[PDB]
RNA sequence: UUGAGCCUUGAUGUGUAGGAUAGGUGGGAGGCUUUGAAGUGUGGACGCCAGUCUGCAUGGAGCCGACCUUGAAAUACCACC
């Protein structure tokens, strides 16, 4: 409805994103979370993009 | 062809703009008007390269360099002047911040016969010889003294620095040329100059404006940016007038239309569909109302703030009274002993042409002490509200828009009326959360009237209200200020404001200073100019 | 005058042979003078970009039939091995401040990587006039000895102009036409080595041969 | 009648500071003008209006580079644009 769908790109080089929503009326800025990625098998900074 | 692709900007709660994707460039003027509030100098510095869009991407050539007009005057306060202007081209800058650097450690070893030897060449070829003189008959062309513009960026006067920042910005020959609010606060002739060159090279300007008379004489295509998308109609500010208005014109008539078809159509449906034996009869319109779907009809971004002053307590016979007038600080006393008196309910329009005392007379008036002026006084229950032409100091704070505006709610005056004052201006609780230096400069402007009412003043000051504002937040300013009937002292750099709301008329001559009875109609007439 | 009446002698739309260009601009060449001939070749480039440029040297086989006094800027042992070299320069910081500060210049600029007192000295002259040393064009060099051929043999040094048109001289009107042919292809061919790598279309669009009073033509 | 493009030909592209409306190269530095001049007899076009371009010639056989202040040099002249 509002709460419509992001991705959160990989931050460690390779092509790898989580999937989540985020309402874009209350925040306005991206997210920031640390994220496991399986790719290089640590945890790296996750930042969204679409 | 810089090209942008889908940008969709959004600051704090609503997009500016959404899923923007145009190609510019293949040698065309482009205007770049919109409302006071839409975001449009976001979507220049998002074009330029200095912050990155929410969505989408912008590309550019990367041999094609952009010129940007940066507002960061004394940024360059440290060196002097011959070279900041020449800093704006930044490939050949670099050069130099090189060939100056490897030079001075003793010496010149067999890494910089290779480094520094072959460095000159991108000094041939990016013409480092020709650079000075060819900005210097540049810096000239705008003013900046004629021989003397050089020295200590803090030597030339904090009044009119920042013409060397707008000359900067077409030094370099540039392609893209991205001048964001070139002629605010500016003069007239060395406008006309300006307009004159402009079109002299062949570049690719954007130019963001709001009167009509630059983006004409320097403009062959326009944006809008209104209801959150930029359109381009071919033409000039006349031209982009009557194309918007016929189409929106035309788009209210199509809505009249599909609206008429609809309601009968659903009249027929109503009478009908519940029949008993009749009931058939309604579902072959029952499907054609699903096809008009009338189109939607997003709101006009121009509004008009409902700017309305009110007087708390009135006064009568003198406002002020000042005598004694006599300062100067460099070249000599720009106001040398100047009388003048005040009757309550008169407006004055004191203008100044550039750099006369036409804000320090005000800054004194309000308060700025030390002048030879030892006659300055004011009426007894006097309030005064003050529109200086600086707004940086009021918001150099982390202080949220509202809390801002809350510094002087009246014994009366609740969160009620703090937030209506506001929302009478049109501010949104959407943005009634964010912090206050981050608001253009008309928001800063509009948002300074917030201010003028509370204190409900019965002497307004105002130097050069209109700065950065767009033509329906003059014209609500033309038809609330006139219906004030306190005191008034304002100076409107413009003509137009003046003539139709000037009283008596009061400027400064570079030697002297004049004063005069009636309008700037009959002080024309006097004057001989038409 | 002359030039009404060899406007007419001279066709400008035709191509003629390069042996038969350089004979009509023999027979063209009339003031008295030693009328260093030249050539303009038109490279197909764009000088918007740095990388496209075609800044060089090359020594031609016969020469240009004159002599330039290249003035060494060096220092230490670099200025030393000059000195027997046959050049007509003495690299030093005060021969080169001073000394330098009211001469006009030399032919060529001396490769002075060893000392540091030909860096900047040439100034708005020295660098006004391209007198300054690169390594592309080969006058910043540690060889001053091998320099010195290059200095007294004829190195051409081309660079384009704004446009994308490269002139230089190929010789002298004394020249003889057997010795000029391969005058200009020498050039010729060093350009085509030169060539950058993103040069697109066809890069010699026109060689305009040419003499300093008589009349200019294309060749191919 | 006129648009779009191309070859050719010819004009125009000054502040300062300098003789003076110097486009970049860079070939050269002594060349242009008397199968008829610098200046004079005289129109119009352009123009930041100070000045350039232009029928011929009674008379005509003499003007411009070196110096110079400039980031740079000069219709001394051609070239490719
Ligand atoms: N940090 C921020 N947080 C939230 N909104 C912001 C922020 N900075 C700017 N904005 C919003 O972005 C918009 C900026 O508009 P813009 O600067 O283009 O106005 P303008 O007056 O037309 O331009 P200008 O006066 O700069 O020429 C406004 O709606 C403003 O509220
Ligand atoms: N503190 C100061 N120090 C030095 N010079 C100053 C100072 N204040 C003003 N001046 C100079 O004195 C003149 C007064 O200019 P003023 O500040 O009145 O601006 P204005 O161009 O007349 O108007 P406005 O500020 O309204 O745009 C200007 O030449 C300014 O440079
Ligand atoms: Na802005
Ligand atoms: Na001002």
């Amino acid at each position: 409805g509002i709460r419509e769908k992001i991705k959160l790109v990989s931050s460690a080089g390779t092509g790898h994103f989580y999937t989540t929503t985020k309402n874009k009326r209350t925040k306005p800025e991206k997210l920031e979370l640390k994220k496991f990625d399986p790719v290089v098998r640590q945890h790296v900074i996750y930042k969204e993009a679409k | 062809m810089l090209v942008s692709s889908n940008v969709t900007m959004q600051f704090g709660s609503k997009p500016l703009f959404e899923n923007i994707s145009v190609k510019f460039g293949g040698g065309n003027r482009y205007g770049l008007i919109g409302a006071n509030g839409s975001g449009k100098s976001t979507f220049m510095k998002i074009l330029g390269g200095d912050l990155e869009p929410t969505l989408g991407n912008v590309s550019l050539d990367p041999n094609e360099r952009i010129g940007k007009l940066r507002q960061d005057q004394f940024a360059f306060e440290e060196f002097t002047v011959l070279d900041t202007v020449i800093m704006g081209h930044k490939e050949l800058w670099e050069v130099k911040q090189e060939r100056d650097r490897i030079y001075a450690l003793p010496e010149m070893s067999e890494e910089d016969g290779y480094k520094v030897a072959d460095l000159e060449v991108k000094y041939g070829e990016m013409d480092g010889y020709s650079a000075e003189a060819r900005a210097g008959e540049l810096l000239l062309g705008v003013g900046i003294p004629v021989e003397q513009h050089y020295g200590p960026m803090s030597e030339v006067a904090p009044g009119w620095k920042l013409r060397v920042l707008l000359a900067q910005a077409l030094f370099a020959d540039p392609d893209i040329l991205l001048l964001d609010q070139p002629t605010n606060n500016l003069d007239i002739d060395t406008i006309r100059w300006l307009e004159q060159v402009l079109n002299e090279r062949d570049s690719t300007m954007i130019i963001i404006s709001h009167d009509r008379h630059f983006l004409n004489m320097v403009c062959t295509h326009m944006a809008d940016l209104d209801y959150g998308e930029l359109r381009v109609y071919p033409g000039n500010y006349d031209e982009y007038m009557t194309a918007a208005t016929q189409a929106r014109e035309r788009l209210l008539a199509d809505n009249a239309k599909k609206k008429a078809q609809i309601a009968e159509l659903q009249s027929f449906v109503s009478r009908f569909s519940a029949n008993a034996s009749k009931s058939r009869q309604a579902t072959s319109r029952a499907r054609q109302i699903d096809k008009i779907k009338l189109e939607e009809v997003k709101a006009s971004s121009r509004q008009n703030p409902f700017i309305r002053f009110e007087q708390d307590k009135k006064l009568f016979r003198n406002a002020l009274e000042v005598e004694g007038l006599t300062k100067g600080f460099d070249n000599g006393p720009l106001f040398k002993n100047l009388n003048l008196l005040l009757e309550v309910g008169e407006k004055l329009a004191v203008l100044g042409t550039n750099g006369v005392g036409k804000s320090t007379l005000l800054k004194t008036l309000v308060g700025d002490l030390q002048p030879d002026s030892g006659t300055v006084k004011w009426s007894e229950n006097a309030r005064i509200g003050y529109y200086a032409q600086d707004h940086e100091y009021e918001f150099e704070n982390d202080l949220t828009v509202f809390e801002w505006m809350s510094q002087w709610k009246q014994e009366g005056d609740d969160e009620q009326a703090v937030r209506s004052i506001l929302g009478r201006l049109l501010f949104s609780q959407d943005d009634i959360k964010k912090p206050a230096k981050v608001l253009s400069g008309g928001e800063k402007g509009r948002m300074l009237f917030g201010k003028l009412m509370m204190q409900k003043p019965n002497i307004l000051i105002m130097d050069q209200p209109t700065n950065h504002l767009d033509m329906e937040s003059i014209e609500s300013l033309n038809m609330a200020l006139e219906l004030y009937q306190g005191t008034l002292i304002f100076v409107s750099h413009d003509r137009e404001f003046v003539s139709s709301l000037a009283t008596r008329i009061l400027e400064i001559t570079p030697e002297r200073v004049i004063d005069f009875s009636g309008n700037y109609e009959d002080y024309l007439r006097s004057k001989g100019i038409e | 005058k002359r030039m009404r009446v060899i406007r007419e002698k001279v066709d400008a739309t035709k191509q003629y042979d390069i042996n038969e260009a350089i004979a009509l601009l023999k027979e063209l060449a009339t003031a008295k003078f030693v009328e260093s001939v030249d050539v303009a070749v038109n490279l197909g480039i764009d000088a918007r970009k740095s990388d496209q440029n075609v800044r060089g040297a090359t020594v031609l086989p016969h020469g240009t039939g004159r002599s330039v006094r290249v003035a060494v800027f060096t220092q230490g042992a670099n200025a030393e091995a000059a000195k027997a070299a046959g050049a007509e320069l003495v690299g030093m910081e005060d021969l080169a401040d001073q000394i330098k500060k009211g001469e006009m210049n030399f032919d060529v600029v001396i490769a002075s990587p060893d000392a540091m007192r030909v860096v900047g000295q040439l100034g708005q002259v020295l660098g006004p006039r391209g007198l300054m040393p690169n390594p592309k064009v080969g006058t910043v060099t540690p060889n001053v000895a091998e320099a010195v051929k290059n200095a007294k043999a004829g190195q051409v040094r081309y660079r384009n102009d704004k446009n994308g048109i490269i002139h230089t001289t190929i010789g002298k009107v004394d020249f003889d036409a057997d010795k000029l042919k391969e005058n200009l292809e020498a050039l010729l061919v060093a350009l085509k080595k030169a060539k950058p790598t993103q040069a697109k279309g066809v890069y010699i669009k026109k060689v305009s041969i040419s003499t300093t009073m008589g009349a200019g033509v294309a060749v191919d």
